[PDB]
């Protein structure tokens, strides 16, 4: 299957996150699978009109484009133009539009591509939106009704940057004749990497349970959840990264950084505005603002309450120790 | 001729490459970065941390110096203290992630332009087609897919590559254990021994860095058939072949900021103290001259780029103020790459060269500390030989060698029981000046705050120093000036002039932000 | 640093755990971390009166021994002899006294060598033991008070079989120079790896947070925690099995299978005895038997009763998706 | 001479061969299994399911081929129900375990071997010893490396490798996600380029399994310098150059209990409908004729075992009641492998060689359905140059290409929205035989539950079958048999010893359980 792979308002780490793939990895990906990688900027031999050649027919339908993927924003600065990103002599919008209408399937990875990330913050110089969202705002650039020649609307593949194994896994899907195992939740995401949580598997969950907090960064990580003191968005993220780990070794929250919340549309929360940057947003210095997802303020803070006083000795030591 | 490449892909980001033909050599050259995305503007009243956050995001390749360098302005500006071992984790990760750039931006962004059809009459073209042909080469199948190792350790400190921010002010946020370090010394160890010597040395790290003249490269590469036939060997025999050697000189004149400090040098990060707690030592390297870096002498200039402005500025009263580029091509601006230019003494505000050969240069200046990074290859190298393609990309690969010891022996540094973070007094006002080496040279992060506020954030990144336009006094970039001269055997695929651009490893989402 | 690897009563799980190692891998590990394999039973060379000459050498002395490993159980059946393990004309239990006395480190690799383990359950027909372990029982083989050369105890890295990282990233360090950052728990396992529990990195601790179990295998294990009727056992088992993955993909527990526990001197726990295979021990059908380590059944039950309360929509539902 | 080999190593456990050599041939030999367990004693009184924690650990190689199996018996015990994915994903991981055994026992337990000094007049020799020298082979290194490539995708289903018991009456504990799935194809496919085309072949799998006949094989190695050069070829023309080929025969009769069932077939395992629903055909070679395997004919006989007992009993009758050695070798016993024999008609109980190449000529037998492995090539090889060392290692090497495209096939079979487990009823009675083919050959599990507890539980493995000692009757066991023969031309270090008892695999933590 022909790919197409574009760079937006992107900063190519889903490209080298993607890089990093194994199993499979990028190159067997590549050759391995079928998937005829046409062009990728950071990877495609072809410049200049050689490139452009390649581009025009994939736009204009000469030759067939199976997967168009696209990494970081949809950049319409200035003023809807779009010149803030030219690409191949025209707006980078104006390939999105014509390469996302010709290609089966239009596969946003990032979140810059998938709601518009962090160059979608405000103000917003490059009038950054992603391909079918803005932020948690179904439509983004090419509107809330775009479907791809197979039906499917833009697979949105988040993550700041996108682990390998969420695009990889889905380009060896439909490779594999899986493309319709894939099932999208309402944020076209690939719920098999998406109905987790980042918490699900992180190695504090269990100080999450016994409300241990973690409370300083460094050797303050050994023990405790980054929940109530770092705003790790762990249980307000969906997320495979502590079931497929980054890299292969670990996750944001393992390693001790909370985590952000980056596969959630409105990454990044808040827009990093001031106490809001590895800091625990709470009520009177003690209720966090934002509960994990599907739980209330009282019965959280209830069953918090129950949980410190029900807290093993273990849960209050390092336990990540040297 | 006037030829217009559109798009020059493999240098990480958006780039348009204007040029000048004359009886088949670049005359004139104007570097076009084609996209903006504002994060300095974005910066601008945010959390002082959110440059943790949002710098790594300038660049995917790079954005773990990205982060280096800001947890280091916020280090400075909050007058923080660095235990050793977070310095050491620092340093370690800097390094991995440029250790994972080298072979694959070698041989995904540049090695495969070897294999060119105006090389087809080399002797050595079939073999470069064999290695570097993209997605199949024989060197580049593993070249690239071991490229992932380094930042495995990145990952095992930082929790993920790219896209950690595990670097913060007062150290780290990781608590490594023991198996984190025997296992990143395992993954380093086996990058090192399967693509470094195995493929791309042929020989043992220690023996490549016995070279300390050109003379030492050439017989390095003749010595024996495992270093002939490495991917280093057969890169400088192609290199020679095929006349890489010959263009893509440039401006001679380098800025290398450095970095990798010194554990017990750089406890309290500060502007002042910085050169000297530098391994991978800082410097200028300008008409045969050797300076000292000094963040001050940095300046900008938009006269070219799309910004507003009529002076150049010091990053810490730098200003992104986006012009349409409608408008400022009508005013002779071409790029979103602002021209950052140093004031060096003589010279006034000149275009600088950073990347691996600025550094190479720097590390043989004289007067280096022990700690220090003390390698007279490169100036030997650039006095014999000058800088060309080849060159500075051997400057590149040599770099992976020594950035290799040093984490190996960073990793060994570590003392696993005492602390990698303490808790710095996130004061509401500081300016601070956080700067390292990405793989693509001096990438420098100047940040005020104000009322506990981000008031300004200027980022330099090493291609904006190298691919930035013609400054006020219309002075080429680096790699304008590296373009010039630059032979086009076909100008309808015009491989030199990525060989040229791709040469410095350019990176334009880092060029911009 | 010379290593000696020996099997007794062993599966040879341990040694096929530790060649699938990677970072480093066997091969890597055997020549490139300066850990001179001298003979092991599933790749040594030498068989015969060479494979005798090398472990009479380290035995007597002749030869420097760093490193012993010992796998599966010391055999002493029948009556002490230990004949029912004859390896290079002497009962192994003979060979075990005099290498585990000539070496430097003493290292038991699986439960089997650590503690006894699936050799050791009831009637124990081997008369298996561990070398300073039977079950929790310090003593084992050795005695309690046998240290190696280099005033160490048996370090004891359990596991049926054991991770092989558990093994490598320890040897990794001495060959490194970090012997003196390993710290033993009181079973001489590394605290490095069995501080953590299974749990730790569990991808159900959310499920066991909230207390909802899976219910049944295959498509059931897609929710819940396996501890309430599959009996897993990794609230009470120290192990960074969720932390480390096996194999780099997965663990029991994130594939749906209950922690057996395998990591403590106990395993099988039970001695596998009639229900308590892939079953909660419960009392009245609604407390479990078990609790996890650190907490008791009064405050487990009643922060358990809240949890459910609490339980959020998503803990009840698949997450675990194709 | 009389020769005593102890310890015979890398047969995966405790080996003691004892040989009378005349004329430096052996003209009788005697396999002593030397370490024993009591698994199948502890089993006994034990919860039903105790098997599948507790088979797997008889090995760590094949110990995912016990718990196929010991699930199986409990199917059959508990006449559960087995879902297609279940048998997919049971299929998958018993194939994967083996695909991890092959490369894994050919570089690390036998083919270093290929590099005793017996060889060094070989004109092959130094490309033997580069290639197979144990930790350094140039083949040892990525052979061994990526043998744990299957088992990462039998840990994507079961969690782990070794050491997994999640394959339960049913079905199996996991419910594999698509990532599982593309990641294990994804393994599959990188192992299979990486070391079985281009190391073992150099060719693609479709073109080893073009072979049907020897002289197919013969020309395969010689088609093309990849093929010549490949292990596979190099290792033919080894065998053919040092004579592997001409000895290490056997009894040259064979048991296939078959395993990888197709799933319409084994939904509701059953001990009769085994043998239909088996893809990798079970089957009894014996005499030049093929018979359908019925473990009814299986009798497991202690006459020279260290185990009381004074007739064969069926496993289902059978007992493990040690005796001590002393007193055992007093009365001819030499070894804890029991003698298990086949009653094949005409012949009486027999010894059968379990293993690949048993599985290789049960696939040659006729009449097979659609979903059976439908192979003559060792049929043709049988009758052209016989069993050896290298044919019964080719019939080994044979099922990569084999075994990969099925699971390959599997996995694309897989039907994740179905169910991979039905909750079965827990009988308190019930009498089960689940059988497979491990790596080394037919292994079978008879299992009583009576009182909802284990009353008896036998386990009779593939290397017990080859391994096993004399029967009543003095008839040698398949290694025995096939040890006598073997040339001796180093009594001091008797390879080729070694070679035999390493051609079947053998595995003595197997043996005796
Ligand atoms: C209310 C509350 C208190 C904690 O201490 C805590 C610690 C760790 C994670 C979460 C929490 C939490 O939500
Ligand atoms: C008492 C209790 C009830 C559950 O439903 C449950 C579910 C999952 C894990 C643990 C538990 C538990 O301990
Ligand atoms: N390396 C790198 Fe990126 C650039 N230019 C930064 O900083
Ligand atoms: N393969 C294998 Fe092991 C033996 N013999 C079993 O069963
Ligand atoms: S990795 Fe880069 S491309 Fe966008 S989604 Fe994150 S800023
Ligand atoms: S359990 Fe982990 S995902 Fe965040 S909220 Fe706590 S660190
Ligand atoms: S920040 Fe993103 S990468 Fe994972 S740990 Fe959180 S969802
Ligand atoms: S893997 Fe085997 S050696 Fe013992 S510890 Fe487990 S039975
Ligand atoms: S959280 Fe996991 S470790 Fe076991 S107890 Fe529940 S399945
Ligand atoms: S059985 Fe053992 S291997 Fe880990 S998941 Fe439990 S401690
Ligand atoms: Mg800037
Ligand atoms: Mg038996
Ligand atoms: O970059
Ligand atoms: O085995």
């Amino acid at each position: 299957a022909s790919v197409l792979w574009f760079q937006g308002g992107a900063c190519s780490g889903n490209t080298m996150s993607f890089l990093n793939a194994d199993e499979p990895n990028v190159v067997d990906l590549i050759v391995d699978f079928g998937l005829d990688l046409l062009w990728h900027p950071s990877l495609g031999l072809e410049l200049g009109n050689n490139a452009q050649k390649v581009f025009w027919d994939c736009a204009k339908g000469e030759r067939p484009l199976d997967i168009f993927v696209f990494e970081g924003t949809v950049i319409e600065a200035p003023n809807g133009t779009g010149q803030m990103d030219m690409f191949a002599g025209r707006p980078m919008k104006d390939w999105v539009t014509d390469l996302a209408g010709a290609a089966q399937i239009v596969v946003a990875i990032g979140d810059c591509a998938c709601f518009g990330g962090i160059p979608a913050m405000e103000p917003n110089p490059s009038g950054s939106t992603g391909l079918q969202f803005h932020k948690r705002e179904k439509g983004g650039f090419l509107g809330p009704d775009f479907r791809s020649k197979m039906g499917l609307p833009v697979i949105n593949v988040p993550g700041c940057p996108a682990h390998p194994d969420w695009i990889t896994q889905i380009l060896v899907a439909l490779a594999t004749g899986r493309a319709g195992d894939i099932t999208l939740d309402d944020l076209h995401r690939p719920e098999t990497f998406f109905k987790t949580f980042t918490q699900t598997g992180c190695t504090r969950v269990q100080f999450f349970e016994y409300k241990q907090s973690t409370l300083s960064f460094g050797e303050g990580t050994r023990t405790g959840c980054l929940f109530y003191e770092f705003g790790c968005r762990g249980p307000m993220t969906h997320s495979p990264c502590n079931r497929i780990l980054w890299n292969r070794q670990s996750s944001k929250t393992r390693a001790g950084m909370p985590c952000l919340g980056c596969t959630e549309p409105e990454f990044p929360h808040f827009d990093l505005a001031p106490g809001t940057v590895f800091k625990t947003q709470k009520v009177s210095g003690m209720i966090p603002k934002e509960v994990p997802e599907g739980t209330d303020h009282l019965t959280y803070m209830g069953l918090a309450a129950a949980a410190r006083i029900a807290a093993p000795q273990w849960s209050k030591e390092d336990m990540f120790v040297v | 001729l006037d030829l217009f490449v559109s798009p020059l892909g493999r240098v990480e980001g958006d780039l348009d490459v204007r040029v000048t033909i004359n009886d088949g050599v670049v005359t004139s050259a104007w570097t076009e970065a084609a996209m903006f995305r504002g994060f300095e503007i974005i910066l601008r009243g945010k959390d002082p941390q959110a440059g943790l956050i949002v710098c790594p995001r300038i660049c995917g390749i790079c954005g773990g110096s990205h982060l280096y360098k800001s947890a280091y302005a916020l280090d400075t500006a909050w007058r923080t203290h660095m235990p050793p071992n977070a310095t050491l984790i620092r340093n370690i990760c800097q390094a991995c992630e440029t250790l994972q750039s080298i072979p694959r931006y070698f041989y995904a962004l540049f090695a495969i332009d070897l294999t060119n059809k105006n090389y087809a009459k080399s002797k050595l073209y079939d073999e470069a087609v064999r290695r570097f042909a993209p997605y199949v080469g024989t060197s580049y199948q593993p070249g690239v897919v071991l490229s992932a190792k380094p930042v495995e350790v990145y990952a095992i400190f930082g929790g993920q590559w790219p896209x950690s921010s595990f670097m913060v002010p007062g150290g780290v946020m990781s608590a490594p254990t023991l198996s984190d370090v025997t296992r990143a010394i395992a993954i380093l160890e086996h990058w090192n021994d399967n693509w470094l010597e195995k493929q791309w040395l042929g020989c043992s790290v220690d023996r490549w860095l016995e070279n300390k003249t050109w003379n030492d490269v050439l017989a390095w590469v003749d010595e024996n058939e495992s270093q002939y036939n490495s991917d280093c060997g057969f890169f400088i025999r192609y290199c020679l072949d095929v006349g890489l050697d010959k263009y893509g000189q440039g401006v001679g004149n380098y800025l290398a900021t450095g970095t990798y400090f010194e554990p017990s040098l750089y406890e309290n990060p500060t502007i002042e103290g910085r050169n000297a707690a530098l391994i991978g030592r800082s410097g200028v390297f300008a008409d045969g001259r050797y300076f000292e870096f000094d963040q001050a002498n940095v300046t900008e200039d938009v006269t070219h780029s799309f910004y507003e402005g009529n002076r150049p500025l010091h990053p810490f009263e730098g200003e992104t103020i986006p012009v349409n580029p409608e408008d400022g091509r009508r005013q002779g601006k071409y790029s979103w790459a602002k021209s950052p230019r140093y004031a060096v003494p003589g010279l006034g505000n000149v275009p600088l060269e950073t990347g691996p050969l600025a550094r190479r240069m720097a590390a043989s200046a004289p007067d280096a500390e022990t700690h220090q990074d003390d390698d007279p290859l490169f100036a030997d190298i650039y006095n014999a030989i000058g800088p060309s393609v080849m060159v500075r990309q051997l400057a590149r690969m040599h770099e992976g060698p020594k950035y290799y010891k040093w984490v190996r022996q960073w990793l060994d540094d570590l003392e696993l029981k005492e602390s990698f973070y303490t808790k710095p007094v996130e004061y509401a006002e500081g300016k601070g000046f956080g700067s390292t080496e990405a793989a693509r040279g001096a990438l420098s992060d100047w940040i005020v705050i104000e009322d506990s506020k981000i008031k300004n954030y200027q980022v330099v990144t090493p291609t904006a120093w190298n691919i930035g336009p013609r400054d006020a006094s219309e002075v080429l970039g680096p790699i304008e000036q590296a373009l010039v001269g630059s032979p086009i055997v076909d100008a309808e695929d015009p491989v030199e002039l990525g060989h040229v651009a791709r040469s410095f490893d350019s990176c334009l989402v880092c060029t911009v932000h």
